[PDB]
């Protein structure tokens, strides 16, 4: 057969794409209320493992960290651990008012007005707290954020 | 040939190990009242190879590791080992004949708690070693047992070989005369392999770090392929050894084929016991041991080595 | 004799999604084989199902065009692809499509 | 000769398969890292007594292995009596270590 | 540059030391795992390297100062080291033992042709261009922040190298 | 439904039954379509030299039978 | 009224005896818990294939937020701040203006989404049905400047989501 | 002081809680002591409060003990409604005590599901999130929201049931007997779930009291005491229930009453679905409630009360009142002062989890490790209320 670099790159790509978004095992910050929908994304009705989401994952073999409940400053330090110890690539998923931008706590003393002070996050979830579903519905956002990743095709052009 | 029979044993292996884990998660849905992998291939059948080239192309973790030798040498143990235990289980012809097959393989795993107690102190943090230590009591603990319940089995059968636990039970299976032997026996092959409720090491996790904290993605997928390999291997061992299938020599599959069908059987009673439990605390799992099956152990071995001979019963030698 | 009727179902259900190419369309498009009433089509493409004889949830669903607003949505589909019309019904909001 | 050749691929393989995992994925530049981070280890007793404990009742295994061949002697009188000694004498090593505050990891 | 936007600042540093550098982390790694220093006649270069938040600093400045407009800048460190020295200091830092004495390929050279022919290249003293002084920033001593770059390194009572005048 | 684990659990089981498969026919082909002979025990060695010997070619799956008895 | 948890006393004769060392050595209790997961094993399970299928919702459903319109078109806003007064999380923030002909209307109206708690206090108070939480529950984002809404944005909303608003409000307003 | 094990929770397991910092010293296998580290999520609750109105505060409550929704909420309710000196409408009595009784059932699932699944049994969990998610749907049909419905407000109610509701409770009622049976088939007499709960975690009566317990804490060691019986607040005197009682104040104790309080949560719901009375649902006073969007936009008065209501709010008589319910975690009170304006003055929160958690170090002397993990999760501890 015949084939260009570019055409192999771009099967690669596709290939380790589709591996990394098909086993998502997530880390979640089960802060405050918002971890109490994340629970009912696992239970029978969503069943995030049905989408190769584990329920449980260790910090350090973790692909994803789920901040969902209120970052406050004396938790945030630990956050930013859990996040540095996390092997890449690594992504958070920010879920609810509290992490998106602190919420309803906004204007508190003891809170982190959004957790991408802390850490860099690729999708918010909007909710207080948002729905199981609408949870779901930024996992699955995620995985076509993933999907769309050039890293070979880019290393090509290099 | 035999190099090919070699990798036919070998690569069935890993991926009944890979498949195992699709199995695994869609038994425990369903008794959860949910559905499992069901997205990534139809029925979930490329879940395992998502999660192998997930796991391969991951970043590794930093090794900052005490031993850089006995750090490499505990995933290649265990990953061997486990490999090796393969070698004399007649399905229905092992792949090597040994006349001292049982002890090879109660030998064999009894090497296996180095790749435990490698990987912790290798790990170079204080508490992954007190998970290790842990672990590595409470497995040579419950190989007491087995190899006393092995030992009294063998005084029906008349030999180490394992081709001969199939002549014994050729008229019945060793279930009816030792099912005393047979529940602690299949209970101690949970508490060798860790697991549920047994399985102090994952759940004590924030307690008590576990031994296999401190590998990366790559190296830690082999520290895991290498414990289902042995769960695989124990409940096909468990089914030579209390549920013998007879043997036609002219229709050998015919054998194989009711073999392979009661150890997946064992092999899914292990997914439907993690699912049905809670988790034994530590000095209770000791105390199932020290105090309950190894009095009941040495009782019923007493009673193996008197009752052959009271009842004119003795196995053959050959 | 159950078993042997069960199978039945399961052979209708390849011919009720128009033989083996559709009924594998389905399974890799939606990870469900199904067959149920078609409730009406919208002017992007979806299609709308409902079967009253499953459980309460199940019961309707959607599936969605291969393509839509000039994207190709063959494999990469999402919730935000129902029009506001059949959001109401598809989400049990009201009882009438 | 086939011993050795199948134990030498089974740790030949996985040696492989090892160092392909530990290294192999050390070519893929994942950015560079920052800082990773005075007790001991407070030595136990229960956990030593317990790896005491299996050695002596191992060994004492290793006396009832021959049992099955054991069995084919004519003087089965003799046999029969010295292999109960010899597991009512690990019954009495576990009854000692019950009774006389032993058994401290199973506690 | 200097032609197509001729009021444009031209900022001229030496090798810059820093966390994520590729200087000092050159010498910690490269000299250390699977070799022994490739050092060319090490006692015959100089080196003068700046911190890389005073760079930071100065290019800040150079924004908000308007006399910077038109002016090439010299950044450099507050010392002049020995190249030997420095990677006799950079070992004990990093506790590996130094004792005086890779093909480029795809993916990302790390150690290349050219780069020794630089590590080796002496820093040129330019008196008349202006340097941090002049831009509100002092220069950083290497030993302050040399420990913050390579306590990574370090394996799970240090002297400091010797400057020259 | 239940069923649908059914499909991961035949792949596994296709996968344990290749080793004892593939086992039992490679004997076969190697020794001329019998069993591979068993030797526990110095007796059965001896015979498996000895028939060895007794062919001729030097392979001890090959028998001779009363038509060598002239 | 109270009941005794657990305050039984066991029975001491020979059979009861006889049956709790039956229990205690042929482990029957454990069985009966392997029954009941066998049992669920053969249920049907209560997943649902999202995104094809959804969960059931209401017509009180809070949601996304949209600004109405009356249906000649003209925007029902008048800029009375009654929302903004109310809002629990300070999530909205308003001015006013006279329009070019004489009008009461707002120039700008925002909403920061991440600020907000969805809890409707604004739809309630609003007396001309301006402002509502929608139906909608799937807009998550991957900034976070994507979430503060300008008027232009819950103008677009409203008219994106009205058909379904409409029949939303037609099904609950009787109850408010 | 073998070695101390500074145990952080940060890297969550699926329990949702919190967080909690633990500082324990472990001489050997022991545990010598105990000290909870608790500033993880504190947001400021009760100082915010004091910048709200008293409508503005309301959601507030909803996110404290945040699996039990509707019961904080009724106890700001009652607060308010006893320095404005008014009182809701019957009907609404009994949507409040009808919905604090499916927000108790939603409480001791987490509860008990979420205590087995620490201790190892994965599987109940799921069995009743079925269920929970069933509840939530109760939540949003009459409010809106799954999870925070700001639906009792001082008064009564926000709206009125929708038609249809009661049908479907009642449906979710008769099926749900069977539901607990399955769960006590898997754990009350599995001998593994007995050795980890039984005998551990002993609290005294006597040193119950002192040391502020509340809820099941009490009711295990044997005290007779429950606010709905002693200290009735809605219509809980009209409803016939027994109270569960322990014997050996240990973690087993304490799992029985959960799960026999569920079992009287559905007693009660039962007379609820039986008893609901016609009428109106908030207070017929519009300078407390708001009027009906209908007479908003039809009368003078009404739009002015209206307006006022949603700007300034309703004023509240000078005075402090201390208001306490029977929670379903335990004695839930808020300790509201007003100045009279139409902003709370003060509003202390009197968390039920703060007592219990604080008493842990008490309760872990001379437990293994792996029984703290069980200490706590008995308590039925949530770090929202905790830390408000
Ligand atoms: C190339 C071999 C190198 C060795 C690799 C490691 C060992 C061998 C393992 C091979 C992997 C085999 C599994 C491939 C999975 C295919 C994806 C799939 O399942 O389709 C469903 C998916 C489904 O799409 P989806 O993920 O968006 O589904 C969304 C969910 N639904 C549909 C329910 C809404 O189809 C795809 O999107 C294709 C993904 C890209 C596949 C790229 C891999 C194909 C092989 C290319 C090799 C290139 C080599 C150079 C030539
Ligand atoms: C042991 C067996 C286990 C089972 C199989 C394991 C899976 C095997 C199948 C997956 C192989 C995928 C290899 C790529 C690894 C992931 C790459 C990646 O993520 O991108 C990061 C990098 C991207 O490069 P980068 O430089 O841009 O990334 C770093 C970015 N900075 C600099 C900013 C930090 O990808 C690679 O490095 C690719 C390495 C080479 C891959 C092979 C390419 C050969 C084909 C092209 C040549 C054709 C010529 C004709
Ligand atoms: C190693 C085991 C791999 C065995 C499965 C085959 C994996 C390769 C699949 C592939 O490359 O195509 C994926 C393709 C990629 O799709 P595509 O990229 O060709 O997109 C074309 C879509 N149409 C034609 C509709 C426009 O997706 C699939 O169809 C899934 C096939 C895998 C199903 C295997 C299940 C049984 C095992
Ligand atoms: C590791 C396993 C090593 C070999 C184990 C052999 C065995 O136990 O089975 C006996 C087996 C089984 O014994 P058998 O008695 O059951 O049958 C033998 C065959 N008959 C009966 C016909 C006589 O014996 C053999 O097959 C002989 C194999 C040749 C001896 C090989 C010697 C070198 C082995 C390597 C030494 C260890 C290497 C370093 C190890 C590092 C520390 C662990
Ligand atoms: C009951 C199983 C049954 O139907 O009979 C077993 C049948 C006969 O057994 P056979 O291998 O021919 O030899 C018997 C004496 N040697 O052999 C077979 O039926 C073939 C194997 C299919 C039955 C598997 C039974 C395995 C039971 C143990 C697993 C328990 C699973 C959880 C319950
Ligand atoms: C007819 C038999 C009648 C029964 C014999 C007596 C049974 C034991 C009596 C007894 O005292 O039991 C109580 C006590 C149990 O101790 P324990 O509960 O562990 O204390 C800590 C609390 N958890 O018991 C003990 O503490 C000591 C019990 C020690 C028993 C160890 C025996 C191990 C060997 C098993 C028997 C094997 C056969 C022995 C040889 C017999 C030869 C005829
Ligand atoms: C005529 C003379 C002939 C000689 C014999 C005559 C007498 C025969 C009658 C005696 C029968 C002996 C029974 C042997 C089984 C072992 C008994 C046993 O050890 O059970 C007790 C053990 C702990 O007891 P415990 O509940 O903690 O009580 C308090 C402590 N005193 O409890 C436990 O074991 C707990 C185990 C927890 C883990 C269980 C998880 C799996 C359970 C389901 C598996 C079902 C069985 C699987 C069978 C597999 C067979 C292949
Ligand atoms: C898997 C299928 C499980 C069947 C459903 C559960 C069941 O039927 O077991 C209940 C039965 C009665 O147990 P129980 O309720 O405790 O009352 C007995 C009074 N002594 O419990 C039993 O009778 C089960 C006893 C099984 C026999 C012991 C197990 C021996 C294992 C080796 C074979
Ligand atoms: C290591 C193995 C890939 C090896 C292979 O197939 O060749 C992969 C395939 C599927 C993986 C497993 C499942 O995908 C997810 C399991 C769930 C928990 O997160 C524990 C790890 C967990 C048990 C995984 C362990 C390991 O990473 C597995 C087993
Ligand atoms: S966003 Fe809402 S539900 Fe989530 S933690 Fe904050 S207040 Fe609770
Ligand atoms: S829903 Fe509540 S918090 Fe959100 S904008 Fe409206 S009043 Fe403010
Ligand atoms: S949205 Fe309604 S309440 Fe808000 S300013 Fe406009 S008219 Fe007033």
């Amino acid at each position: 057969p015949s084939s260009r670099g570019e055409y192999v790159v771009a099967k690669l790509d596709d290939l380790i794409n589709w591996a990394r978004r098909s086993s998502l095992w997530p880390m979640t910050f089960g802060l405050a209320c918002c971890a109490v929908e994340m629970m009912h994304m696992a239970a029978p009705r969503y069943d995030m493992d049905r989408f190769g989401v584990v329920f449980r994952a260790s910090p350090r073999q973790s692909d994803v960290m789920i901040v969902a409940g209120t970052l406050t400053n004396k938790m945030a330090p630990a956050l930013r651990k859990v996040y540095d110890q996390m092997p890449e690539p690594r992504y958070v998923v920010s879920m609810g008012s509290c992490a998106n931008g602190g919420g309803y706590y906004h204007y508190s003393y003891s809170v982190v007005r959004g957790c991408d002070r802390i850490v860099p996050v690729d999708i918010y979830v909007p909710g207080c707290p948002p729905t199981a579903e609408a949870l779901l519905y930024g996992i699955l956002q995620l995985q076509k954020k993933i999907k769309r990743e050039k890293r070979l095709r880019i290393w090509y052009r290099r | 040939m035999f190099m090919i029979n070699i990798l036919m044993l070998i690569i069935p292996i890993l991926l009944a190990v890979a498949f195992l884990t699709l199995v695994e998660r869609k038994v425990l849905g369903y008794m959860q009242l949910r559905k499992g992998p069901n997205v990534v291939g139809p029925y979930g059948l490329l879940q395992p190879i998502a999660d192998a080239i997930k796991l391969f192309i991951k970043e590794p973790l930093r090794p900052a590791t005490s031993s850089a030798s006995m750090f490499i040498l505990a995933p290649i143990m265990a990953l061997g080992l486990a490999l090796t235990m393969w070698i004399p289980l007649p399905m229905p012809y092992p792949l090597i004949n040994m006349n001292l097959g049982v002890l090879f393989m109660l030998a064999m795993s009894s090497l296996a708690v180095y790749s435990i107690l490698w990987s912790g102190w290798a790990s170079n943090s204080k508490y992954a070693l007190i998970g290790a230590l842990r672990a590595v009591a409470q497995t040579i603990s419950y190989e007491v047992t087995l190899a006393i319940i092995l030992l009294s089995v063998l005084l029906m059968s008349g030999s180490f070989t394992l081709s001969t636990l199939i002549t014994t039970q050729e008229q019945m299976w060793l279930i009816l005369p030792a099912w005393p032997l047979a529940m602690m026996w299949f209970i101690s092959t949970l508490a060798e392999t860790n697991r549920a409720p047994f399985d102090l090491t994952e759940g004590e996790s924030e307690l008590v770090s576990g031994f296999n904290v401190e590998y990366a993605a790559g190296p830690f997928a082999l520290f895991f392929m290498a414990e289902y390999a042995n769960i695989i291997m124990m409940n096909i061992f468990t089914a030579i050894l209390f549920l013998g299938t007879s043997h036609n020599p002219h229709m050998p599959e015919l054998y194989t084929i009711n073999f392979t069908i009661k150890s997946l059987l064992l092999t899914m009673s292990f997914l439907w016991i993690r699912a049905s439990y809670p988790r034994f605390r530590y000095d209770q799992l000791m105390h199932l041991l020290w105090k309950n099956f190894l009095p009941l152990t040495l009782a019923l071995c007493m009673w193996h080595v008197s009752l052959p001979i009271l009842t004119s019963g003795i196995p053959p030698q050959t | 004799m159950e078993l042997l009727q069960v199978l039945k179902r399961g052979l209708q259900q390849v011919s009720g999604h128009g033989g083996l190419r559709g009924y594998l369309r389905v399974l890799f498009r939606a990870n469900d084989v199904r067959v149920g009433t078609l409730v009406g089509e919208d002017k992007y493409g979806n299609k709308y199902y409902e079967d009253n004889k499953q459980f309460f949830g199940r019961h309707r669903w959607v599936i969605y065009t291969t393509e839509m607003n000039g994207k190709n949505t063959f494999w990469d589909v999402d919730g935000s692809m129902v029009p506001p019309e059949w959001h109401r019904w598809l989400h049990c909001m009201t009882d009438d499509p | 000769m086939n011993l050795m050749l199948a134990l030498l691929t089974n740790f030949t393989l996985a040696t492989l398969l090892v160092i392909i995992a530990f290294w192999l994925p050390q070519l893929n530049v994942y950015s560079e890292k920052t800082s990773p981070y005075s007790a001991r280890l407070p030595f136990s007793m229960k956990f030593f007594l317990v790896a005491i404990t299996f050695l002596l009742f191992d060994l004492e295994i290793a006396l009832l292995l021959p049992l099955p061949w054991a069995s084919q002697t004519a003087n089965l009188n003799t046999m029969l009596t010295m292999a109960l000694f010899l597991i009512i004498l690990l019954a009495v090593s576990l009854a000692y270590e019950w009774t006389q505050k032993g058994l401290e990891w199973t506690e | 540059v200097r032609e197509t936007f001729p009021e444009a600042t031209i900022i001229k540093p030496a090798e810059i030391f820093g966390r994520e550098d590729r200087f000092l982390n050159y010498f910690a790694n490269i000299r250390w795992f699977g070799g022994v220093p490739l050092i060319s006649l090490g006692k015959k270069t100089v080196k003068q390297p700046v911190y890389i938040v005073d760079v930071t600093k100065g290019i800040i400045n150079a924004i908000k100062d308007p006399d910077a407009r038109g002016k090439t800048f010299a950044f450099v460190g507050p010392s002049r080291y020995l190249l030997f020295d420095l990677v006799q200091y950079v070992f004990a830092v990093a506790h590996r033992p130094f004792l005086p004495y890779f093909e480029i390929s795809p993916f990302e050279p790390w150690t290349t042709r050219d780069k020794v022919e630089r590590i080796h290249t002496t820093d040129k003293i330019l008196p008349h261009l202006p340097g941090l002084e002049d831009l509100g920033v002092e220069a950083t001593p290497l030993e302050l922040k040399a420990i913050e770059v390579l306590r990574r390194h370090r394996t799970y009572d240090v002297q400091p190298a010797k400057t020259i005048p | 439904m239940w069923f649908e684990v059914l499909p991961g659990i035949a792949v596994m089981g296709v996968c344990l039954f290749i080793p004892g498969m593939a086992t039992a026919r490679i004997h076969r082909f190697s020794n001329g379509g019998k069993e591979k002979r068993v030797a526990h025990y110095p007796y059965q060695w001896y015979l498996m030299e000895r028939d060895r010997r007794v062919s001729g070619v030097n392979r001890s799956y090959v028998s001779k039978g009363l038509e060598n008895i002239d | 009224t109270y009941k005794y948890v657990n305050l039984r006393e066991p029975s001491m004769d020979m059979k009861s005896v006889t049956d709790r060392a039956a229990q205690t050595l042929l482990w029957t209790e454990l069985i009966r818990g392997l029954g009941m997961t066998l049992s669920y094993l053969f249920r049907e399970p209560a997943t649902i294939n999202y995104p094809f299928e959804k969960g059931p919702l209401s017509p009180r459903f809070r949601g996304e937020h949209a600004l109405r319109r009356y249906p000649s078109g003209e925007e029902r806003c008048i800029a009375c701040k009654l929302c903004e007064a109310v809002c629990p999380a300070q999530a909205i923030t308003i001015e006013a203006e006279p329009r070019a002909d004489g009008s009461r209307r707002t120039t700008r109206y925002d909403i920061d989404m991440t600020k907000c708690i969805y809890c409707g206090f604004c739809q309630e108070a609003c007396p001309v049905d301006a402002i509502v939480e929608g139906p909608n529950f799937e807009f998550s984002t991957e900034t976070h400047e994507e979430l503060l809404y300008n008027k232009e944005k819950l103008l677009n909303n409203g008219d994106k989501w009205e058909a379904e608003i409409a029949a939303n409000i037609q099904a609950d307003y009787l109850y408010r | 002081l073998v070695s101390n094990l500074t145990l952080n929770f940060g890297p969550q397991h699926p329990a949702a809680h919190g967080v909690l910092r633990l500082v324990m010293e472990l001489s050997g296998e022991m545990v010598r002591k105990c000290d909870p580290h608790i500033g993880l999520l504190h947001r400021g609750t009760e100082k915010l409060i004091e910048y709200k109105t008293y409508l503005q505060a309301l959601p507030y409550f909803d996110r404290l003990d945040y699996v039990s929704m509707m019961c904080n909420e009724q106890a700001y309710s009652l607060a308010v409604e006893k320095l404005l000196n008014i009182r809701p409408p019957p009907r609404a009595q009994w949507i409040r005590v009808l919905f604090g009784e499916i927000t108790r059932l939603l409480n001791h699932i987490m509860a008990v599901t979420t205590h087995a699944l620490d201790i190892g049994a994965m599987t109940p969990f799921f069995w009743m999130f079925e269920e929970r998610e069933k509840m939530f749907e109760f939540y949003e049909r009459v409010s809106g929201a799954r999870m925070h419905a700001a639906y009792v407000r001082p008064g009564g109610v926000h709206q009125d049931l929708p038609l249809g509701l009661m049908d479907d409770i009642y449906e979710f009622s008769k099926n749900f007997s069977l539901r607990i049976d399955e769960l006590e088939e898997m754990l009350t007499n599995n001998r593994i779930w007995r050795n980890r709960t039984v005998d551990i975690g002993i609290v005294t009566a006597e040193d119950a009291l002192n040391y502020g317990f509340s809820g099941v804490m009490l009711r295990g060691s044997g005290i007779q005491w429950d606010l709905r019986k002693t200290q009735p607040y809605d219509v809980y005197d009209q409803v016939e229930f027994d109270v569960p009682i322990g014997s050996r104040g240990d973690c087993y104790d304490r799992y029985l009453c959960r799960v026999e309080e569920m079992r009287q949560s559905i007693r009660i719901i039962s007379q609820c679905l039986n008893k609901m009375p016609p009428g109106e649902i908030k207070v017929d006073d519009a300078k407390v409630s708001p009027p009906k969007r209908a007479e908003m936009k039809t009368s003078m008065e009404s739009l002015i009360h209206h307006f006022k209501l949603y700007t300034e709010g309703y004023q509240v008589p000078p005075g402090a009142t201390y208001t306490a319910i029977e929670a379903p975690k335990g004695e839930f009170g808020v300790y509201l002062v007003s100045d009279g304006s139409s902003r709370p003055y003060r509003c202390k929160i009197k968390a039920p989890g703060f007592a219990h958690l604080a008493g842990l170090d008490k309760m872990s002397k001379g437990h293994m490790l792996a029984d703290v993990v069980a200490i706590i999760g008995t308590q039925d501890i949530v770090f929202g209320e905790v830390d408000r």
